[PDB]
């Protein structure tokens, strides 16, 4: 019996033509009569030094004060952004670590990368320093990204074409996020934390619930690995950044790309992508040494931040929304405001 | 015969389509009010000066 | 492959006579020694107590995960810290860091893109052969507080005077560090005795070299 | 094959180091054909290795089998040979491969260098095809590491350490002997025809030393006792084989059935 | 010991007296915009291998001399003589005890 083989296209093609009929008034032909904002250029305000090796990742907190950062020398450091002083310097077991995130309340932090393990650190110990608290295992491939929802539940992204919502106390997982044929890099969570997205080497994204994780929606159309994705603050849209010098924006209900970036000066891929707190200012780092800030609703290059000696690796946005931090491969970290 | 791999194929394909996709005009009628009502709420469109800015420059005039 | 494991067992347990017997019975340190053997020798648990854990804790900031494995880069850092200001060991050099990068990391062929190192896996059986193994063996013996092993490894290989002087400086620095960190005050005496013995050996060798020939001995100190 | 071997120039000569041995030792070696004229070999040994002419030459023909001598006999023999070759500048000619009596000579040299100074020019002349590592010795004028560890399953014999100079002979074969006895005898005869420093006119004395050995030992000793410059021989009665048989037969000089030892 | 420090800190010093050293300070400014002897000595590979052989020969001779000197003291000779005398006395007593007539 191979009738399911020949039943694939009809189910695929009915959705394929469904997205075609939804194109009647695109984003450009609607935002034409909105307020023009012009060009806005930022300047360096505060710099972060102390990491001899190149940084790899970072993530802002609720207070927009303390920043996690995993460097190529296997060292973790928190950053009090008011004075850029050394507060909590943390070592790592391996020299190759990639993942770091900030807690919802600044309680626990975790690390990952090629170590194939997920270790959780207790910043709020009763001894005065930070020691190992819990441990996770099972992700056979390289760990790519991890994020915190609360002090009991955590989610992560891994390169073994799978993800899992893990139970911290007992060490097991709940749902295994299966279906991608490629390595899943980053995930973006909705503000209500009910449905959230994915992205792998399949040049497509998958929508996942936080409770069951049904394969809700597919967002295909790219030509390379889905490197970085960020969620729109309304929880009904997200952007897909890839290494094919293009980045695509999708939404929930329409199951179709919203808008593209019309700038062929971008000849390399996009390292990180992040939305504004509203969905108007777009930030992106690339393989080249230029940081083309972007406009989300006017689809315009918002500005260029060329102040890094090496490639820009990670990107961050303040919760209050006045400064932008860019983590590059020059062993530095600068505050743009 | 070995149709177990394609059994997973037809399950999601018949569950993926069970949703309604709005026209892009409606999609272009959704986030414009969302962005404009949050345009003033987000300082990334209106740059706040050095007063509210926690990243303000220190000046010790003594 | 059996005498190699026997040599490893004799090295871990600090049995110098067995090492001498095996060396005199066919095995060679050039073929035996490699990166994996050295990095597992530095992380042994048998044998006499050593102060390496406190040194690695003091280096790379005061915090450290408890069940931690010490790699060769940490050894390079602690050696550079003990030696002096302008000293620059071979382990921390970019060549050795890139060569050691091929121990883990390329497990995922897509991961090398993410790490983004700026960098050739020669056909050498493994290009994982230390050119002068006895230098690293003597350094390991000194750092793990095994005087007999160090005195045995000193007389083989090349650069006897340089090895003796480096051993003396390292023992003195370790003695000072352990004295400052409120030890049992006998480890300081043992390390100081080791330093004095190595210095005496270096002086005696210089005396012999000057007694033999003036010009070669003069060249030895300055080259 | 009717010795159909191509005559190409040599490409193996220089110094080696015996990695894995107890003592780090340096020896110099070349590789020459089995029809090489002795005069050019003498010139090579004299100028290229800075060797002076000896006052005495010792030949150590023995048995090519790993035989063990009882204690208080091999120690005396080794110390006597080392003393006789150390007090007098002499060239000890041995097989060179680590087999048979050559291993005993090597151990005798091992027990001497650890206590006393001085060097013995223990020249070993071995066939090229029997070494365990045929490669790794192709480096010319460059020091080449050598592995002293020998695995019996390779069906080959490694070069013995503690020797000073090697002369490797080849006829195109591999894994078989027979390409060095004529060359060794010709070199010995050419050395014996050379003139020592004294103006008496006396040539370099030559002696032969026999320990154990098979039926070819009788052939070589009868060849030695025949030549126009006849040389003496010395045997040891503690070996066990035909050397001990010759020692027993040395008694009652001038029972022919007692030789049926099977 | 401090003679070396004196020599090094004078070899580092510029070549003018302090009244005239100000002109060397200006010359350093021009060198800003743009140890074969005294500290070290760079040798070739042949000389390096000769030095290696020499130092190995020296250390071998040193060990041999030290062992020979130790083996020829009075205390070591007395100890060895005492041990062999005890062993020989025990053996001779055993031989004398076992008699067949």
């Amino acid at each position: 019996l191979d009738q399911l083989r020949q039943e694939a296209e009809q189910l695929k093609n009915q959705i394929r033509d469904a997205r075609k009929a939804c194109a009647d008034a695109t984003l450009s032909q609607i935002t034409n009569n909105i307020d023009p904002v012009g060009r806005i250029q930022m300047r360096t305000r505060r710099t972060l030094r102390g990491h001899l090796a190149k940084i790899y990742a970072m993530h802002w907190g609720t207070d927009s004060r303390l920043l996690v950062s995993a460097s190529q020398d296997g060292k973790l450091i928190i950053w009090d952004s008011y004075t850029t002083n050394k507060v909590h310097a943390i070592p790592l077991r391996s020299s190759w670590v990639m993942t770091c995130a900030y807690a919802p309340s600044g309680n626990y932090v975790a690390c990952g990368g090629l170590d194939n393990i997920c270790s959780i650190y207790n910043l709020k110990t009763r001894e005065g320093n930070v020691r190992v608290s819990r441990e996770l295992a099972g992700h056979t491939g390289y760990l790519s990204c991890c994020r915190f929802l609360d002090d009991n539940q955590i989610v992560t992204s891994s390169g073994d074409t799978t993800c899992a919502l893990w139970d911290i106390e007992t060490g097991q997982q709940t749902t295994t996020f299966t279906g991608h044929t490629g390595d899943v890099m980053s995930l973006s969570l909705a503000p209500d934390t009910r449905l959230f997205v994915s992205g792998a080497c399949d040049a497509s994204a998958k929508l996942w619930d936080v409770r069951e994780g049904m394969c809700r929606q597919t967002f295909t159309g790219h030509e390379s690995d889905i490197n970085a994705i960020c969620f729109f603050p309304n929880g009904n849209a997200f952007a897909t950044g890839s290494d094919d010098a293009t980045c695509r924006l999708f939404d929930l209900r329409a199951d179709q790309e919203l808008m593209t970036y019309s700038h062929d000066n971008i000849i390399c891929g996009i390292t990180s992508v992040s939305f504004s707190k509203s969905g108007r200012l777009l930030l992106a780092g690339y393989d080249d040494f230029n940081c083309n800030v972007w406009d989300a609703l006017k689809a315009d290059r918002a500005g260029v931040l060329a102040g890094h000696d090496n490639r820009v690796s990670c990107l961050g946005v303040t919760d209050d929304g006045m400064a932008v931090a860019t983590g590059s491969w020059d062993s530095f970290l600068k505050i743009w405001n | 015969a070995s149709i177990a791999q394609a059994r997973k194929l037809v399950e999601q394909l018949k569950m993926e389509a069970n949703i309604d996709r709005i026209k892009v005009s409606k999609a272009a009628a959704d986030l414009m009010a969302y962005c404009e009502a949050h345009a003033k709420e987000d300082p990334l469109l209106t740059p706040v000066p050095a007063s509210e800015n926690p990243f303000r420059e220190k000046k010790f005039f003594s | 492959g059996s005498l190699e494991q026997a040599m490893l067992d004799a090295l871990v347990l600090d049995r110098v006579d067995f090492v001498k017997l095996l060396i005199e019975n066919g095995v060679s340190m050039h073929r035996f020694l490699t990166i994996s053997r050295l990095e597992e020798l530095y992380n042994t648990r048998h044998g006499p107590s050593n102060t390496l854990y406190h040194l690695v804790r003091d280096v790379k900031k005061g915090n450290l995960p408890p069940d931690y494995r010490i790699s060769l880069i940490d050894i390079g850092l602690v050696i550079e810290y003990l030696m002096g200001g302008a000293y620059r060991c071979n382990y921390t050099r970019k060549r050795f860091r890139t060569l050691y990068h091929n121990l883990f990391g390329p497990k995922r062929p897509k991961a090398l893109k993410l790490l983004g190192m700026e960098d050739i896996d020669l056909d050498d059986p493994e290009i994982n052969h230390f050119p002068f193994p006895f230098h690293e063996l003597m350094v390991w013996a000194v750092l793990m507080k095994r005087q007999k092993m160090a005195l045995f490894f000193w007389q083989h290989g090349e650069e006897a005077m340089a090895k003796a002087l480096v051993a003396c400086k390292l023992c003195k620095a370790m003695a000072h560090e352990a004295s400052e960190n409120d030890m049992v005050d006998d480890i300081s005496q043992e390390l100081n005795h080791n330093s004095r013995d190595f210095g005496q050996l270096a002086v005696e060798l210089l005396d012999q070299s000057y007694k033999q020939d003036e010009q070669l001995a003069m060249k030895l100190l300055t080259y | 094959i009717s010795k159909h071997t191509q005559l190409s120039p040599t490409d193996a000569f220089g110094t080696i180091e015996f990695q894995g041995g107890g003592h780090s030792n340096k020896a110099m070696y070349v590789r020459v054909s089995f029809d090489t004229k002795p005069d050019l070999l003498l010139h090579l040994m004299t100028k290229e290795w800075q060797l002076e002419l000896p006052k005495l030459l010792i030949s150590v023909h023995g048995g090519l089998q790993n035989f063990e001598l009882q204690p208080k006999l091999k120690q005396v023999f080794g110390k006597g040979l080392i003393k006789a070759a150390m007090t007098t500048g002499a060239w000890i000619f041995t097989g060179g491969v680590n087999t048979g009596v050559i291993r005993h000579v090597g151990d005798a040299l091992k027990d001497h260098a650890s206590k006393s100074r001085g060097k013995i020019c223990t020249i070993g002349i071995a066939p090229w095809g029997i070494v365990e590592n045929q490669e790794d010795l192709i480096g010319r004028d460059v020091v080449r590491p050598y592995q002293t560890m020998s695995n019996p399953m390779s069906k080959l014999t490694v070069l013995n350490s503690m020797h000073s100079h090697f002369i490797l002979a080849d006829n195109g074969t591999t894994g078989k002997y027979g390409a060095e006895v004529k060359l060794r005898r010709q070199l010995e005869k050419h050395i014996s025809l050379q003139k020592i420093n004294t103006r008496i006119g006396q040539g370099v004395p030559v002696v032969a030393l026999i320990v154990e050995g098979g039926p070819n030992v009788i052939s070589i000793v009868l060849e030695y006792l025949r030549d126009t410059p006849p040389v003496p021989v010395v045997v040891c009665d503690g070996s066990g084989r035909a050397s001990d048989i010759l020692a027993f037969g040395h008694k009652y000089s001038e029972v022919t059935i007692q030789k049926t030892f099977t | 010991f401090q003679r070396y420090q004196l020599i090094m800190t004078f070899h580092e010093r510029p070549v003018l007296p302090p009244p005239l050293i100000i002109f060397s300070h200006m010359t350093m400014i021009f060198q800003h915009v743009c140890r074969d002897y005294g500290l070290k000595l760079f040798i070739t590979d042949d000389e390096l291998k000769k030095v290696h052989d020499f130092e190995e020969q020296c250390i071998e001779e040193y060990f041999r001399e030290k062992d020979d000197r130790f083996n020829s003291s009075n205390d070591e000779r007395i100890r060895v003589t005492s041990e062999r005398v005890e062993n020989m006395s025990m053996r001779l007593e055993e031989v004398n005890e076992r008699e067949h007539s």
